[PDB]
Order: C-alpha cells, then sequence, then structure tokens
C-alpha cells in the first residue's frame, strides 16, 4: 500500500498580494513532515489549503492528488483530519464524555456497545484511559493537564479514522517535556500507515533527527524540502555548513528568513533568499518530487476511495446529541444554574426591598408605585435574559465552530440545541421570581392574575436571550452585545410602553418604531392585569382601574388575546432568525 | 550571519562598578540555594527551566516577589544588604509587560519621563541632553519622532517598543539594569540586536541581568557570564564559552548540532507526570549542584571561567501627559461625541414640545428624571473602561516612584473635565431645546450646571470604584448597583414619601434624586404652567418643595466631595494590579 498525498503545485492569492507560490510536495504514509517558516511564511496558510478549509476566499490553481487521483475541492474535508493549535473542550464533561459525544456525531450505524469499544479504543493508543471517566476541568492541578487536554483533541479526530492528519504548532502552549512528548506521540501515530504534517515555530534541536521531511517557506516560496540527511548536504554544498554548537533549525531558519530591519539587509538577505531557492529548484531532490508525484498519477498500482468516509446521521438525530451534550455541561456545571435561575428573584427582591407594598391609596402611590414595578419589570426582564447569553454563550460557540468545520455538524445546530436547553431553565427562573414577590408586592391576590403575569414575563425574558445569540452569531465580541442589548432595552420600553411617554400623543416615528418593540405588548398586557379589578381612596384624578387603563395603551382590554399572541410569537422569531444568522456566520 | 554597522558607545553609566552578591538564597512558594558576586560591565543571563521559580527570581532579589518569601540567604547590593530603598535606588527593572501611552511619540514618551526622574537641580538643557543620549545609545535615532502606537497599530515596531521601554529606565543612568524576558514575542534578527544593543550597555560600565527561557543558537553565542539551573538548585555559573568544556569534563558533554542551552536544560529536568519520574531527577538536581559549589568553592565569585522633583510639577508633568495623550486620540473622540449627541436626540424628540402638542406635566417630570438617570449608563462603563487600561501603567509608575498618589489624584481627576465639558455640552442643550422647555438664559445655565455636576458627581463615583476593586465585572457590577440603587430611590420610579427608612436616607444622598429635584426646581420655580397654575403647590404636592435650588448644587457637590475621599484612599492604601 504505497498511500501517499501529493500537490503537484500551489498557489493562492488574496484580493492584492499573493501568499503562496509553486508550493510542490510529496509524503508518503509512515512519514512525519515538519514545516518550518517565519512569520508571514503562509504555512498556516498551506495547511489550510490541503484540509480544503480555505474554500473559494481566494484563488487556487493548484491540483492535490490522494493515490493516484485528483481530488475535487469538495472532496477535501471528505479526507484530511486537522486540528487547532487551541483545542476548545466543554469544561464540564469528562473525557469519555467528550469523546464519547464525539463519537456519537460522526458515524451512522448502529450499536452502542461497540461505540463503548471505539472510544476505549483511541483512549488507549493516547495513554488517556487512564484519565477518562475523569472531568476535564481547569489546568494542571486543578484539572486535566495541558498536554493530555491536546491529546483528548487527537483523540476526537482518531474516532472519524483519517488517513491524513494536519497538525498546526501542536507544541506552541507546551512544556518542554510536554511538547516533546506530543512530538513523540505525533511519530508514532505516522509510522502507523497515517500521513502526519506539522508545523513548529521555535523547534528544539532533538527535533531535528525525527522527523521525516523537512520543508521550509519563505513568503509562499518553497525554500527545500527533504529529508534531514539531504539538508544537511544540501546547504553544505551551497557553503552554508553547520556551526559548532548551533540548532540547525535555529540556524538554516536564520539562514532562508529575510531580516527587514533595514532597507539594505531587505536587499540583502532576499538576495541570500534567491540564490537558495533557485539553486534548489534545479536540485536533484526538488525534481525527485516532482517526478515522484506523477509518477503516482500514471501508476496505476492502488487507486482508493476518499477516506473519513461519508456516513452523516440526520439533523433530529444530531440536535439531540447536541441536546444533552450542553445540558449535562450546565447542569454539571452548579455555578450557572444556580445564577440562571435566580438572577431574576434578586431584581424581584431588590425592588421588594426599596418598595415594601403597593397602598391602593392614590396620595400615598396607588398608581405611581404600579407604574414603576411594570416599568422594571418589562425593563429588566430582557436584560437578565440577555446575561445569561453573553455569559455561557462564546464558550459553546467556540465549541461549534471547531467542530462546524471538521464536519460534526453545522454552526445553527449548535444554537437551536442551545435554544431548547435554556427553556426549562427559564421558565422556572420566572416562577422561582413571580411566586416569591408577587404576592409580597401584594399587587392584586386572584389566582388567575398571578398566572398570567408569570407568563408575560417569560417572553421578555426569552426574547432578550434570544436575541443576545442573533447578535452573538455575528458580533464577536460578547462585552460589546452586552452594551448593545442593554442599550435596546433601555429603548425598548422607554419607547414601546406608553409608560414614560404616552403612546398616543408621541412623534409618529415613536408610534412607527413602538409597534416593533416586544415592550409594547407586554406592557398592554400587564398594565390590564392589574388596573381592572382595583378601585382606589383618596391631585385624586382616577377612582377606579378601568380609567387608568384607558389613558395609556388604549382598548387595550379589548386586545388581550391578541397582545399575548404577538408577544409570544417574537420567540420563534428570534431562534428562525439566528438560524439564518448563523449559516451567515458560516462563511465569516 | 545577521548585521553589522555602528557599536560606538553613546550613554555610559559615570560610577565605579556597582557590585551585587548573593550568599545562600533560599526562596519557596522557589529558589533552595544560591551564591555568586557580579560586578558593572558583566552581563548575566540566566537559562534555567521554564517558569520554574526563577522568572519570579529577578523579583527575589529586588525583594519584590510574592507567593512567598525569601527564607534565608543575604542580598548585597553595592556591599549593601537588600532593601526597597537600595531597590529603588540602584535597580532599574524592565517588566516585559508595560505601557507606554500610545499617541505619544518616543521623545515625548522619554522627555515626560525624564522630567520627573531628573533631579530638578538639572535645567531643562541637562534633561534634553539625557533624552537625546539615551535615544543616540538605543540606536533610536532613527524613528525617535513618530508615534509609539501600540492599539494605534501603525507606529513603532515591536523591537521599538522594547527599545523604548529600556529608554524609560536608562532616563535616569542605572548602574544595575536588570531585564526580565527581553526576546519575548521578538524576531531572531531583531532579538540578536537587541542583545547586543544591551551588550553596549553592560559595556557602558552597568551590571545587566537577563533572565531568558529556551534561547535560540546564536543569542547563546552572545553571552558573558550565563546561570544554568533546574528548578530551585543551580547547576553551573561561568563564562557562556566554557560551559560546554566545564560539562564535557563533568561527565554529560555537549552534542554537535545543537543549542548548549536548550541541550543542558532538558538535561536536568525534572518531570511530574510520575511519583518515579520526580523521584529520580531531583535526586538529579540536588545531586549536580552538590558537585559545583565545590569545583569553585575555593576559586572565588563562584565563577567558572539629590533632591528630586514635588508634588507639583509632577501634577503638571502628569496632568500634560494626560490631556497630550487623548486629544491626539481622534477615534474615541467623535464616537464619544456622537453617542452624546445622537443621544441628546433620542430624549428630545421623544419629547419633542414644539411642533405638535405640548408637553404634559407627568411628561415633563419624566424627561427631567430620564436627563439625569440616563447619564450613568455611558459614564459609568468608559470611566471605569479608562482606568483598567491604565492600570498597567499606573502600577509600574507608582512602584517605582517617580510620583506620589498625591498628583495622579488631582491629575486624574481634571484630566478629563476638558472631554467631560465637551460631552455634557453635546447631550445636554439639544435635549433641553427640542423638548419645549421653560424659556431663557439663566434657566437654561441652571439645567445645564446640575446636569455637568451630576456626571461630574458620577464621574467621581465611577472612577472611585475602578480602584477600589479587584477586577472589572466587580467594579461594574457595584457601580450598577449604586446606579440601579440611586435611580430607584430617585423619587420617580416610587414615590418618596413611601419609602423604607433605608430606601429614605438612600434618596438623602443619590446624585440622581437631586437632578431630578433639581430641574423640577428650574422648570417649575416661578412659571405658572398651561392646563394656568403656579409652579410651587406643584412642587409642593411632589415633595420638592423644601431644599431650595442652590442647596441641591452644594449637596451633590457634597456627594461628588465624599467620593473624591473614597478615591483618594483607595489609590493610596489599595494597590492597583493590572489583569
Ligand atoms: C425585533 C425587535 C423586538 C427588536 C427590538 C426592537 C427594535 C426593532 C427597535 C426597538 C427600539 C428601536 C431603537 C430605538 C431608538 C433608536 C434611535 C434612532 O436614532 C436609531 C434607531 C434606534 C436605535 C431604534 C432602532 C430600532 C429599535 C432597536
Amino acid at each position: 500500500e504505497p498511500h501517499s498525498l501529493g500537490i503537484l503545485h500551489a498557489s493562492y492569492s488574496v484580493s492584492t498580494r499573493q501568499i503562496l507560490k509553486d508550493v510542490s510536495l510529496y509524503v508518503e504514509s509512515g512519514q512525519i513532515m515538519c514545516i518550518l517558516g517565519s512569520s508571514g511564511s503562509g504555512k498556516t496558510t498551506l495547511l489550510d489549503a490541503m484540509s480544503g478549509r480555505l474554500g473559494r476566499a481566494g484563488t487556487f490553481l493548484g491540483e492535490v492528488y490522494v493515490n493516484g487521483r485528483a481530488l475535487r475541492r469538495e472532496q477535501f474535508q471528505d479526507c484530511f483530519s486537522y486540528v487547532l493549535q487551541s483545542d476548545t473542550l466543554l469544561s464540564s464533561l469528562t473525557v469519555r464524555e467528550t469523546l464519547h459525544y464525539t463519537a456519537l456525531l460522526a458515524i451512522r450505524r448502529g450499536n452502542p456497545g461497540s461505540f463503548q469499544k471505539k472510544v476505549e479504543a483511541v483512549m488507549a493508543e493516547l495513554s488517556l484511559s487512564h484519565v477518562a471517566d475523569r472531568l476535564i476541568g481547569n489546568y494542571s492541578l486543578g484539572g486535566i493537564s495541558t498536554g493530555e487536554r491536546r491529546r483528548v483533541s487527537i483523540a476526537a479526530q482518531l474516532l472519524q479514522d483519517p488517513k491524513v492528519m494536519l497538525f498546526d504548532e501542536p507544541t506552541t502552549g507546551l512544556d518542554c517535556m510536554t511538547a516533546n512528548q506530543i512530538v513523540v506521540l505525533l511519530v508514532e501515530l505516522a509510522r502507523r500507515n497515517r500521513i502526519v504534517v506539522l508545523t513548529i515555530h521555535q523547534p528544539r534541536s532533538e527535533l531535528f533527527q525525527l522527523f521525516d521531511k523537512i520543508a521550509i517557506l519563505s513568503f509562499g516560496e518553497l525554500i527545500f524540502c527533504g529529508t534531514p540527511a539531504e539538508m544537511l548536504d544540501f546547504f553544505n554544498d551551497c557553503g552554508y555548513p553547520c556551526p559548532e554548537h548551533s540548532n540547525p533549525f535555529d540556524f538554516y531558519m536564520d539562514l532562508t528568513s529575510v531580516d527587514t530591519q533595514s532597507k539594505e539587509r531587505e536587499i540583502e538577505t532576499s538576495k541570500r533568499v534567491q540564490m537558495i531557492e533557485s539553486a534548489y529548484k534545479k536540485s536533484a531532490i526538488c525534481h525527485k518530487t516532482l517526478k515522484n508525484i506523477e509518477r503516482m498519477k500514471h501508476l496505476k498500482t492502488l487507486p482508493m476511495v476518499p477516506f473519513k468516509t461519508k456516513d452523516s446521521p440526520g439533523v433530529f438525530s444530531k440536535l439531540g446529541v447536541l441536546l444533552r451534550r450542553v445540558t449535562r455541561n450546565l447542569v454539571r456545571n452548579k455555578l450557572a444554574v444556580i445564577t440562571r435561575l435566580l438572577q431574576n428573584l434578586i431584581m424581584g427582591l431588590f425592588l421588594l426591598f426599596f418598595v415594601l407594598r403597593v397602598r391602593s391609596n392614590v396620595l400615598k402611590g396607588a398608581i405611581q408605585d404600579r407604574v414603576g414595578l411594570l416599568y422594571q419589570f418589562v425593563g429588566a426582564t430582557p436584560y437578565t435574559g440577555m446575561l445569561n447569553a453573553v455569559n455561557l454563550f462564546p464558550v459553546l460557540r467556540a465549541v461549534s465552530d471547531q467542530e462546524s468545520q471538521d464536519g460534526l455538524y453545522q454552526k445553527w445546530q449548535m444554537m437551536l440545541a442551545y435554544a431548547l436547553h435554556v427553556l426549562p431553565f427559564s421558565v422556572v427562573a420566572t416562577m422561582i421570581f413571580s411566586s416569591v414577590c408577587y404576592w409580597t408586592l401584594g399587587l392584586h391576590p386572584e389566582v388567575a392574575r398571578f398566572g398570567y403575569f408569570s407568563a408575560a414575563l417569560l417572553a421578555p425574558h426569552l426574547i432578550g436571550e434570544f436575541l443576545t445569540l442573533v447578535l452573538l452569531g455575528i458580533v464577536q465580541n460578547p462585552n460589546i452585545v452586552n452594551s448593545v442589548v442593554a442599550l435596546l432595552s433601555i429603548a425598548g420600553v422607554l419607547v414601546g410602553s406608553g409608560f414614560l411617554r404616552n403612546i398616543q400623543e408621541m412623534p409618529i416615528p415613536f408610534k412607527i418604531i413602538s409597534y416593533f418593540t416586544f415592550q409594547k405588548y407586554c406592557s398592554e398586557i400587564l398594565v390590564v392585569n392589574e388596573f381592572y379589578g382595583l378601585n382606589f381612596t383618596c391631585m385624586c384624578a382616577f377612582t377606579q382601574g378601568i380609567q387608568f387603563i384607558e389613558k395609556t395603551c388604549p382598548g387595550a382590554t379589548s386586545r388581550f388575546t391578541m397582545n399575548f399572541l404577538i408577544l409570544y410569537s417574537f420567540i420563534p422569531a428570534l431562534v428562525i432568525l439566528g438560524i439564518v444568522v448563523f449559516k451567515i456566520r458560516d462563511h465569516l | 550571519f545577521s548585521s553589522e554597522s555602528d557599536n560606538s558607545l553613546y550613554f555610559t553609566y559615570s560610577g565605579q562598578p556597582n557590585t551585587l552578591e548573593v550568599r545562600d538564597l533560599n526562596y519557596q512558594v522557589g529558589i533552595q540555594n544560591l551564591s555568586f558576586k557580579v560586578r558593572s560591565g558583566q552581563m548575566l543571563a540566566i537559562i534555567g527551566s521554564s517558569g520554574c521559580g526563577r522568572a519570579s527570581l529577578l523579583d527575589v532579589i529586588t525583594g519584590r516577589g510574592h507567593g512567598g518569601k525569601i527564607k534565608s540567604g543575604q542580598i548585597w547590593i553595592n556591599g549593601q544588604p537588600s532593601s526597597p530603598q537600595l531597590v529603588r535606588k540602584c535597580v532599574a527593572h524592565v517588566r516585559q509587560h508595560n505601557q507606554l501611552l500610545p499617541n505619544l511619540t518616543v521623545r515625548e514618551t522619554l522627555a515626560f519621563i525624564a522630567q520627573m526622574r531628573l533631579p530638578r537641580t538639572f535645567s531643562q538643557a541637562q534633561r534634553d541632553k539625557r533624552v537625546e543620549d539615551v535615544i543616540a545609545e538605543l540606536r533610536l535615532r532613527q524613528c525617535a519622532d513618530t508615534r509609539v502606537g501600540n492599539m494605534y497599530v501603525r507606529g513603532l515596531s515591536g523591537g521599538e517598543r522594547r527599545r523604548v521601554s529600556i529608554g524609560v529606565q536608562l532616563l535616569w543612568n542605572p548602574g544595575i539594569l536588570i531585564l526580565d524576558e527581553p526576546t519575548s514575542g521578538l524576531d531572531s534578527f531583531t532579538a540578536h540586536n537587541l542583545v547586543k544593543t544591551l551588550s553596549r550597555l553592560a559595556k557602558g560600565n552597568r551590571l545587566v541581568l537577563i533572565s531568558l527561557h529556551q534561547p535560540r543558537s546564536d543569542i547563546f553565542r552572545l553571552f558573558d557570564l550565563v546561570l544554568l539551573m533546574t528548578s530551585g538548585t543551580p547547576i553551573y555559573l561561568g563564562a557562556a564559552q566554557h560551559m560546554v568544556q566545564y560539562f564535557t569534563a563533568i561527565g554529560y558533554p555537549c552534542p554537535r548540532y545543537s543549542n548548549p542551552a536548550d541541550f543542558y536544560v532538558d538535561l536536568t529536568s525534572i518531570d511530574r507526570r510520575s511519583r518515579e519520574q520526580e523521584l529520580a531527577t531531583r535526586e538529579k538536581a540536588q545531586s549536580l549542584a552538590a558537585l559545583f559549589l565545590e569545583k569553585v568553592r575555593d576559586l572565588d565569585d563562584f565563577l567558572w571561567k539629590t533632591k528630586m522633583p514635588g508634588a507639583v510639577q509632577q501634577f503638571t508633568t502628569l496632568i500634560r501627559r494626560q490631556i497630550s495623550n487623548d486629544f491626539r486620540d481622534l477615534p474615541t473622540l467623535l464616537i464619544h461625541g456622537a453617542e452624546a449627541c445622537l443621544m441628546s436626540m433620542t430624549i428630545g424628540f421623544l419629547y419633542f414640545g414644539h411642533g405638535s402638542i405640548q408637553l404634559s406635566f407627568m411628561d415633563t417630570a419624566a424627561l427631567l428624571f430620564m436627563i439625569g438617570a440616563l447619564i450613568p449608563f455611558n459614564v459609568i462603563l468608559d470611566v471605569i473602561s479608562k482606568c483598567y487600561s491604565e492600570r498597567a501603567m499606573l502600577y509600574y509608575e507608582l512602584e517605582d516612584g517617580l510620583y506620589t498618589t498625591g498628583p495622579y489624584f488631582f491629575a486624574k481627576i481634571l484630566g478629563e473635565l476638558p472631554e467631560h465639558c465637551a460631552y455634557i455640552i453635546i447631550y445636554g442643550m439639544p435635549t433641553y431645546w427640542l423638548a419645549n422647555l421653560r424659556p431663557g438664559l439663566q434657566p437654561f445655565l441652571l439645567h445645564f450646571l446640575l446636569v455637568w455636576l451630576v456626571v461630574f458627581c458620577c464621574r467621581i463615583m465611577a472612577l472611585a470604584a475602578a480602584a477600589l476593586l479587584p477586577t472589572f465585572h466587580m467594579a461594574s457590577f457595584f457601580s450598577n448597583a449604586l446606579y440601579n440603587s440611586f435611580y430607584l430611590a430617585g423619587g420617580f420610579m416610587i414615590n418618596l414619601s413611601s419609602l423604607w427608612t433605608v430606601p429614605a436616607w438612600i434618596s438623602k444622598v443619590s446624585f440622581l434624586r437631586w437632578c431630578f429635584e433639581g430641574l423640577m426646581k428650574i422648570q417649575f420655580s416661578r412659571r405658572t404652567y398651561k392646563m394656568a397654575v403656579s409652579g410651587d403647590k406643584i412642587l409642593s404636592v411632589m415633595e420638592l418643595d423644601s431644599y431650595p435650588l442652590y442647596a441641591i448644587y452644594l449637596i451633590v457637590i457634597g456627594l461628588s466631595g465624599g467620593f473624591m475621599v473614597l478615591y483618594y484612599v483607595s489609590l493610596r492604601f489599595i494597590k492597583q494590579k493590572p489583569s
């Protein structure tokens, strides 16, 4: 099985400079290739070229051959594994769980018993079967270690059994031992009929005699590619021996990078680069590469199928994975469930701290106190719902995005899972809040009064959280979305509800943009639940409560059935918008 | 090879080589036992293990480390025992991650510091000589007149920021200049040429110390003295070009085509993943240390092979440097200008009292309360946000001691008023005109001034919360609690007379209530109001009668007064830890 990966040519440009030039490479099964390069080498870009994770953002006129056969742009994700240099794992799941849910998202055939065989399988090869069933958690002494995180991520990519594995700087944030351990782990994986191609920054001296092929890019041009033996010979024949106690990586890297501190040394070192690069293109090792790749094209010895193997479970089965994947992340997390359920009760206890009872006397605050409580609720109910999203969703976002490119699921399938498990807590949370201070405030004690009130504020509590998803889908920094959403709810209740500006006498646009606030219909509901059955005692204008319901939101008593259906219809609107907003995120 | 050019000295240290020696230091969380004597003219680089109580070593020697205490051992600086005075007087510390102001130039950043570091007895020409002399020695004669923008992105490069960061210590001609990770993030070519710029600094009769993790191969050839460690126990100290010989002769010699530094750093490593792994090589580290101190126990060195600027002048220097930076930051101005404008029109147009029907009474009360109660929403977040951007700067400036909490306290409160006054005008005047408010210049100004004081009072509040709580999300939560409290007890959303005793006194000191009660007294003071009715029983009905308008200004100034007392005590006693 001469299983091989090649690049007949490779080029890539943005718009309008270019980033890669005639990158021609050839790696066999069992070889671990190392790609060095200075900043702006595009070595990070070349890995993305093979895994096909660029798509069509620029122009690629290269050819990627696998098993003597050319690949279409649509079959690059269909063969290659690719892991990022900073692995994002949900912190409230164990390693078995993380691998279990990963295993669940990758295969469509059944038998859950043999899934525990494969989840257990990949934990043996990577020395994590020791720490399976253990919580991942935080850093070294208070969770799982750095290298173990790297191996959990390598396990998640091994569950799909890719035949080519591209690693981006896997030894960046690692110790002298763990980064060496990962290089050791990577060189074992390749010798097991697998292709491992990785890039390294500060390659320590020991790593040199361990890689099967080392190649250097400088501004997209391939300077060298060969074995460490072939390399030492080449630059010696070019006229640059390795100094006595110098790391050949530290030496040839400096030798083939472009110093830019001065106009004179940029012209100088580039003149030196052009001699080394051009002398390489005329090398025996360089033409040994191009002679090999098309030797692979016309040898009909081992043609093959793309790997990873395209078995895809449906959407309804995948959401169920992510639904219990995220819910177990939230409930196993003790802090967040408490905060998610109680911050409405804290909001309500703070108001009740300031105003004990309502007092039914017009002169001691019969309506002044009533208008305030409903404004604070319609105003701060969407805010607390938003705090849920800007605090707990950005981490689940980074998980979704890593796994969305890898083909576990599409980004929108993440928020729908998220959309659904916040439903029980939010419904319970506003009942924690209503049941406590409604009766204590003493608003209006009929049981039906309380029932509507609870539901009426569940919608802004869901609306404010769902709006924060659709924004976080296209705004990255959650500190901004926190600033945005809070501005919109302060704008929403200040305009939409007739409280602080009578909805009838305000200028035309504020009437217009009123009909689009979810606050308008919420208040029209809540202004009825209290002021309908009341009568006052005592300047003293209003005597019975139906009069104030007339002064603002007139006729709203007739529209009570419709005003609930409207208010609650925004919830399915945001979820649908988010789905489309996250398919736009798919391309940014 | 890299680069060759001028290597002449321009700025040297005019004193005798002051010495630093340490005899048997034991520190823990750390370091077990070290001994050496260094002199000016030398440059000692430490190699050691990765973050193994040695990036804390230059903090233990300066006496300013944390997570432990010096447990035994003596530290001598110029033959004198270590003390924070000798550390402030001798050792110029270059912090790896420090901030400079982004919209100043290399001359300006050095000059503002030079007017606070050189003695008062220096003329401006002498101080200008020292700035230019530092620039020329650090090869910054090129690019001296450019902005040192970091988030302003475009400007000087990372090697030049570092060069400017060292100059901020070279300005007062130190004898002992210690650097922590000078080659962090730097280019191979840049890291090499920066080490030479330090080699010339030690040649300028200075004692230059370097903590440095995994050196590249070219940089190891540029060390003079070198200290190789494994954790808290030292392995070898001496001339760099003989580290191969010392170690070839003691039985773990150094292979070909391998950086000795990253070869021997791994040679004494102690791993932690197993009880027997960590058992074995701490036995190797303590054993290997046990045999170098006697190979140089009989050999000495353990070497193998003026009145200052006052409070006023610093106020003058800080208030300039602050105001000089923030008025070149045109992007944040235009945005903070529009966030006032676009808002002052959102309020004005909802209550537009002209081309329609006149403002209702309760419509006029909501407007006045909102104008005051809506301003902290923007004011709190950014006043807090500006402080936390400066704590990286504020901490090392107040620690090294080039100014006291005194001057900065007055510099911090006044450098924002030039900005503050524009922000209020853009926010205050448009809302007054759009909504049909009580006409005349006299009402208009009193309206403007109370809002100016309330927002100023709020600045002093949010400014004080930022220096008093450890982190942003706690300071943000604390000022939002005050704001939420001052909003409820503001006196519009709830009745003042129906206040629980503590919300009753919360209202007494809420500057959001005095804004509402004041502006309600400016509009409805003496005018008769059109349904007419005189404004007075109107305000008496809403308990806005007592506390005449002028008291409302005194009270609000008193509220900002108390906050100032909070803020000065906060700065002087609560240290301002970054991040
Ligand atoms: C789909 C709905 C529920 C989202 C929330 C309501 C949206 C559509 C409404 C409610 C309040 C409105 C904002 C209120 C005030 C202004 C001031 C104006 O100078 C710019 C537009 C802006 C910022 C409005 C934009 C539209 C707006 C955000």
